């Protein structure tokens, strides 16, 4: 009655058939049982906003979606509409809820444009990424060198 | 191999792994069941330093210290540092005006928090020995809410749990010890664990951000008995309303707030929260290290490893930066 | 024309006023109650020995059929899920609610979108595993010359 | 690394694995563009070895031969092995009323298939040296084809392209060479098509591969016109499909339009003529698969055993003997 997996809740509404009866070891995560096929095809209903690469990880933290992020957006977006955002690559971020319609979209400089109802993509995906060389490999180059204090540490100066 | 029980007052079992069948994401035990609580705090210890990203924790820096207001309006930073959750609000306002600002702040428990007490609480009475673990745990899950506050704006998300989960080591790790076999220095601990974890974990990786959430926690603290079940009865109703990260609140939350209701102590609380803030205002960026991989044996694929404090990181990338602007490319 | 599923009709999509190949899903997707997207649809229990049927995108019988939820009209859009609450497919209803309940042979649904993969629950032999008992053999000197298992 | 062509007259790049990004689950290799032809013969090899599972083999077998009522109705094995696909009735029923049964048969293509041949296929002229790789193409994917209608009893399902992908190592590896280097080719696709069939689809049964590879040698008796019907079927089928598109681009859309325009019916009747004086020379002892004996105690490495179908079955025959007993 009270432990029942996502999919099994409410088990009453579900009808037996005449006849003999077969009673109802665990599940799996949806990651370790999903096909590699074209499962993006269960996402084709849902009207698009493509997010900018500076706000995909946000999204996948679950974070509200603002006017800064938004590259592209498809016609006929009425507030409250479940939609689904997307990277410039075609990857799904997140299926979220239209804080604002089209028209508002086209306009509005500032403001929220959806929030997210269910995140897909794996944090850390998009992250934030530093430009120049990598600072582990740098202390490494530097202990080499003897550029490094008594203690063994990067000085000031 | 034997059983390894867990949650409030080691109390609980099967019910994290079966959780992991349903999408449990927060649990970061490979074997919750069968892991003791000794190795539960080598096997967190070694994770976070896996999942530390220096370059991610310096971008992050630089945006803040360096970056324009296109780039400060994408990462949202100077706006959350400017944040004032609710909860801290109602003290700060409270505080300013009382006569005697070192008594307990009066708190009137709404319609929904007094339901919340009656329907969602354990009606049971309590007889813990260890206590000590209770209030540090209630400590470090009172640093998970305010971050999570401030980085929401207030405003809960489905991803507030994972959130909140994610910087208490004592959910994502079923671990109330923290500290290796070879209660200031547990208090120490508790704060210097929360900052790894916030610089670790979350989408704004700020030490300052973490800092400013541990400052609140202290005016919670200090707020007193009352104002610290406000803030928990929001964490248990967070995770309460999630299909699956609820089982948080069946091992540990349900009892801890239902526990610290009926033998939470003031003179604790108010002990806890001087002792916090003494051990808060003695750390520095020097006190939170990370052990990186600076580069990947070729031959053999063992990762060499480096030790690097906050600062060193910072500095290094100032080096890179001011190399990258004062010379020409 | 060689652009991704979510980026067709690329004109649709407007801009405001003022290149890495992707991943595939199950490479990028979360590790988190991600089953929620499917909690919408009615649903359909399977019997363990049809599981591996609708994974191949073959169609829903009778005899396959365990459980069924109420209000499932003809053509409506439907997932098949297992006993331990695993989600097999999007599948479209091939008979009401009515039909479940008195049929006793048929078509239950047809497979829109497989979910999961081939073989997570196949074809299972009760006795000792093939290979090994060969193996045992080897070892006994109940095979032939050529070392191949013998008829009697 | 320098690039390797693939599909018709390895003319085509890119296309595989741009379409591995979308989901494309038929294809087997693991780096398309820098797989060379002897190493997809290979990689395929050694990928359907650990494809293969022995149990459910084993199974499938114990239920079609022991199996009671309700356990063959659940399974389908007997009502497949009773389907006759609609393209084999068509010649069966001309055959049986035929005065010079070793003529071709007439064929009068449908207005869908004229529109087909009209709008989807490519309209260039084919001047192709090695013709020989691409007689095979054919003879392999009419095995697909026909193994896909009769587990599907003539009804293509959204799963029908990946049925018939996965037993063609010319689509699944990008395989038109189908032996290694150190007709013999024909009996080579004839054993791949069999041990692609016993571990790939749903039905895993060596008399079933076997009724498949029957029908591909009547399809092939019927002549030219009775393979294009089929040829446009499986080009149909790929074609509709969102992901799989990329094998009628890379391979079926010449493979067809060159077969209408170059294709010889005496090459289509020596053809069918040496398979089946190919497939009459095998028996189950001819389908050998590297199975996992056991785990290494030390490692946990995995111990490998050959063993040939009949074995298997045998084996399995002896351990039912002894629980029944």
């Amino acid at each position: 009655t009270s432990e029942w997996p996502l999919l099994l809740k409410n088990f009453d509404k579900l009808l037996v058939r005449s006849g003999h009866y077969t009673p109802i070891p665990l599940k799996r995560d949806l990651k370790s049982y999903i096909s590699s096929g074209p499962l993006e095809t269960l996402l084709v209903g849902y009207k698009r906003i493509v997010v900018k690469d500076s706000a995909v990880n946000a999204v996948c933290y679950g974070a509200k979606l603002m006017i800064p992020g938004l590259l592209r957006y498809e016609e006929g977006i009425e507030l409250y509409d479940e939609i689904v955002l997307i990277t410039t690559k075609g990857e799904a971020i997140a299926v979220a809820i239209a804080q604002m319609s089209t028209v508002d979209l086209a306009s509005c400089d500032h403001g929220v444009v959806a929030s997210v109802k269910r995140c897909i993509m794996e944090r850390d995906l998009y992250p934030r990424r530093w430009g120049l060389g990598p600072v582990a490999q740098k202390k490494k180059q530097m202990k080499a060198d003897g550029k490094l204090d008594k203690y063994g540490r990067v000085n000031e100066n | 191999i034997l059983k390894t029980k867990y949650g409030f007052d080691n109390l609980y079992d099967t019910v994290i792994s079966v959780s992991t069948s349903n999408g449990n994401d927060i649990n970061e035990l490979d074997d919750p069941e069968h892991t003791d609580a000794n190795d539960r705090v080598i096997e967190r210890l070694r994770k976070e330093n896996l999942k530390f990203d220096p370059e991610y924790y310096v971008s992050e820096y630089m945006t803040h210290k360096y970056g324009n207001e296109e780039d400060l309006e994408i990462n949202g930073i100077k706006e959350l540092l400017k944040f004032t959750p609710s909860i801290v609000k109602q003290y700060l306002q409270w505080y300013k005006d009382s006569t005697n600002p070192n008594l307990v702040m009066p708190i009137e428990f709404t319609d929904e928090e007094q339901k919340q007490m009656q329907d969602n609480l354990p009606k049971k009475s309590y007889l813990v020995e260890d206590i000590k673990p209770l209030y540090v745990t209630i400590l470090s899950v009172l640093f998970s809410y305010v971050f999570e506050q401030i980085e929401n704006e207030g405003t809960h998300t489905t991803e507030s749990a994972w959130t909140m989960g994610k910087l208490c080591p004592q959910i994502s790790f079923l671990d109330q010890q923290l500290k290796q076999v070879n209660d200031s220095s547990l208090i120490k601990i508790a704060i210097i664990t929360g900052i790894r974890r916030a610089l670790s974990y979350p989408l704004h990786r700020n030490y300052d951000l973490a800092m400013k959430a541990w400052t609140f926690v202290y005016y919670i603290l200090r707020g007193g008995k009352r104002l610290v079940i406000r803030a928990l009865l929001d964490i248990h109703e967070t995770f309460r309303f999630h299909d699956v990260y609820y089982v948080y609140d069946k091992v540990l939350l349900d009892d801890l707030t239902a526990w610290f209701i009926s033998q939470g102590s003031e003179n604790v609380i108010r002990s806890l929260a001087l002792e916090m803030r003494k051990e808060q205002e003695s750390l520095s960026k020097q006190d939170i290290e990370f052990e990186c991989i600076a580069s990947f044996n070729e031959q053999t694929g063992e990762p060499e490893w480096e030790t690097l404090n906050i600062r060193e990181m910072e500095i290094l990338a100032e080096s890179e930066y001011r190399e990258q602007q004062q010379n020409p490319q």
